[PDB]
Formats: C-alpha cells, structure tokens, sequence
C-alpha cells in the first residue's frame, strides 16, 4: 500500500511538474527573447517583467 | 642678411611650437567629445521616457 502511494505521488509530481514547468519556461524563454537593450525599449520594465 | 635668415628660422620653429600646442588641445577636445558620444548613447539606452517591454505572446 505506501509502495503504491509513494508511486502515485511521484507520477502525479512529474505530470504536473512536465506540464506546468513546460508551459511556465517556454513562457519565460519568449519574453526574454523578445528582451533588448535599444533605445526603444524601458530597461526597468524589461528586468522587472 | 644670415642673422635675419637664422631669425626667421627661429619664427618658423616657434610656429612650429605653436601649431603643436594646438594640436595638443585638439587631442584633448576629441577625447572629451568621444566620452561625450559614450555618455549620449549610455543616456539613450537608460532613458526614462522609453516605453517599451518585450511581449507575451
């Protein structure tokens, strides 16, 4: 029974942790992407977001 | 007329001196002026009237 428990609670962690951490990082890695240091851009903006 | 010639020599050697000096002050006005171009540019990119963010998309 805790075998069984213990393997549904690490399942259920990589689910959710490859879904959201998915989404979450490309997310990131687009808005620093679009991230530039010219004269048209707020620089405190773009290291705050 | 060798004493006037050597005289004028001299002239020519403190023209010389003078166009050294000149030269001197035109280095130093250029190296202000490319600091100033730094600053200019530093001022641009740091700006406060800059609107911009990247996008989420």
């Amino acid at each position: 029974d805790q075998w069984a428990q213990q393997v549904l609670n690490y399942g259920l962690l990589i689910v959710l942790f490859a879904a959201v951490f998915g989404l979450l990082m490309q997310i990131f890695g687009s808005y620093m992407a679009d991230l530039r240091f010219d004269g048209a851009q707020n620089v405190a903006y773009a290291i705050g977001g | 007329e060798l004493q006037a010639r050597i005289a004028g020599e001299q002239a020519a050697i403190q023209n010389e001196t003078t166009k050294l000096q000149m030269i001197a002050q035109l280095r130093q006005a250029e190296q202000a002026l490319i600091s100033e171009q730094r600053r200019e540019r530093n001022m641009r990119i740091l700006s406060s009237g800059n609107q911009g963010m990247p996008t989420i998309q």
